[PDB]
């Protein structure tokens, strides 16, 4: 447990240092709007043969499938960010201060 | 009060709640009271059973006044701990442990005629990897006899067993020839003390190594009890130890009028006195009248 | 009350000694009468 | 014994030096749940090793099994090594 907590701080220092090396914004990669493809060809509801009430149900599945592909593209960034830090935290020092407990 | 067979067991005893029963009895004989006649009755079965239940009233407070040498380095805290149990058993009327377990062997097997029966009626009192190690030797010697070995000594087949039963005992680590020459005595006391001083270096290495094996089990029980307890959250511990304190006060508070339960609650009120006395002056400790 | 004694404080508290005594006060009179009334 | 386990909770790395929001937003969100649960586990371990009022009721679970071993019918100080060496005195003498 002491080594797992020391592995996590080596990771959280590696997440910070490979983020500050790119100097990227803080909330950029936690915002799934930045992973959203807005140049997508945006389907026409007039070529889908919809009836009267069937159009707002069509609009929601286009909004779902493009939000759910924007979160799933956010999960693919952090799944690739992890291995860049999980393989760079292992090559570190881990010189951390110890918790102040009474001697 | 005492029934005079308690107070005879508490004369040479040294603990507190028995010696204040003796000092209260010795003050009563001084104030013109006559001493009860000691009964010469209750033949051999009841006489040896009252010794079982009167010596255990001397051993049981005496064991609780002997500090275990847990987590100590050296052989002198184990030779302190064992010698406190030697001197405790002597106050309870036991003899030497060598004399008392050899009495236990001859009591169990007074009518054992075969060596396979003496190895199975003294089974509870011998180390089981020594009792089994005397069964490969009994089965090996049984091959050259092809008849049951008798517990005679004058039988040649017993000397064929005791030629190889002694061969195990030296391989186990215990000098059997210095044991056997101690309990046989000797002619001159000068060479009787060369075997006395080699028995008692086995015996001091014997009573230490099983006083130390009794400590190293308490060290390993307390370390497995603690490491089972350090894995809990602190709120679970506080309610697990509050139910056990409640259910065990309740067991002593249901039993009313019993001697052990009204003495149990006088100990709870005396534990609370110790906490209340330390809370008044904690750099000095509990207050003794002195 | 406070400042009890020494020989009152030297006794080990939660030892048995009175379960052994309570058994010995109920085993011994109940087995002294068994040996005086025994035929197989 | 509770001091030896306290001494290895003393060598735990300071996790509160990484509670800033510049460590929050740089980190993978699942490796921040693990880090915020690894800090909540230290306070579980540290509050149960400094529960020194629990050690008195733990020592009472060791006493009754020990005192019943000393309440032997042979001797309080008997053990196997004395009883083995008093078996060879019993066996290797003539019955």
């Amino acid at each position: 447990k002491k080594q797992a907590t020391e592995n996590l701080m080596k990771l959280l220092q590696a997440y910070k240092d490979i983020g500050d090396a790119k100097s990227e914004p803080l909330l950029k990669n936690h915002n799934p709007r930045t992973f959203e493809d807005r140049d997508y060809p945006v389907p026409d509801f007039r070529t889908q043969n919809l009836k009267a009430g069937d159009v707002p149900k069509f609009f929601d599945t286009v909004i779902s499938t493009r939000a759910s592909a924007a979160i799933a593209s956010k999960d693919k960034f952090w799944a690739g960010r992890k291995t860049e830090a999980e393989a760079a935290s292992a090559k570190a020092s881990a010189a951390f201060p110890r918790v102040a407990v009474p001697e | 009060a005492v029934s005079k067979k308690e107070v005879l067991y508490f004369l040479s005893s040294k603990d507190a709640e028995s010696s204040t029963a003796v000092k209260s009895y010795l003050k009563s004989l001084y104030a013109g009271a006559q001493v009860e006649a000691t009964e010469t009755d209750a033949s051999e079965l009841i006489a040896q059973l009252e010794k079982k239940y009167l010596s255990a009233q001397v051993v049981e407070p005496g064991v609780h006044n002997i500090a275990l040498p847990l987590g100590e380095s050296g052989s002198a805290p184990v030779k302190r701990y064992a010698a406190e149990l030697f001197n405790l058993g002597a106050q309870a009327g036991f003899e030497c442990p060598f004399i008392e377990v050899s009495k236990k062997f001859g009591q169990e097997t007074a009518t054992s005629e075969t060596v396979k029966d003496v190895l199975n009626k003294t089974k509870s009192y011998v180390s089981a990897d020594y009792n089994a190690a005397l069964n490969e030797v009994l089965s090996s010697v049984e091959a050259e006899i092809n008849g049951p070995v008798l517990f005679d000594g004058k039988t040649e087949g017993f000397k064929k067993f005791a030629a190889k039963a002694k061969a195990v005992a030296v391989s186990r680590g215990l000098p059997a020839d210095t044991i056997l020459a101690y309990c046989a005595g000797s002619a001159n006391e000068d060479a009787a003390d060369k075997v006395s001083k080699e028995f008692f270096t086995w015996f001091e290495s014997a009573y230490t190594a099983d006083a130390a094996a009794e400590v190293k089990a308490i060290e390993a029980e307390a370390a497995s009890i603690l490491d089972r307890h350090l894995a809990k959250p602190v709120a679970q511990i506080r309610k697990e130890q509050a139910s056990a304190y409640a259910s065990l006060l309740k067991r002593a508070e249901t039993a009313k009028g019993a001697k052990w339960a009204e003495k149990y609650l006088e100990d709870v009120k005396a534990v609370q006195w110790f906490d209340a006395s330390v809370a008044e002056a904690p750099a000095s400790g509990p207050k003794v009248a002195a | 009350a406070d400042a009890k004694a020494l020989d009152e404080l030297r006794k080990p508290k939660f030892s048995s000694k009175y379960l052994i005594q309570h058994v010995s006060q109920k085993l011994i009179p109940a087995v002294k009468e068994w040996e005086k009334s025994y035929q197989p | 014994l509770s001091n030896e386990r306290y001494q290895l909770l003393s060598q735990w790395p300071d996790f509160t030096t990484m509670y800033g929001k510049d460590f929050y937003y740089r980190a993978h969100p699942e490796d921040l749940k693990k880090f915020y649960d690894a800090a909540d586990e230290y306070y579980k371990l540290y509050e149960t090793v400094t529960e020194f009022d629990s050690l008195s009721a733990l020592a009472s679970q060791v006493v009754p099994n020990y005192a019943a071993r000393r309440r032997s019918t042979v001797h309080p100080a008997i053990g196997s090594t004395v009883a083995d060496g008093a078996f060879t005195n019993f066996l290797l003498s003539k019955q």
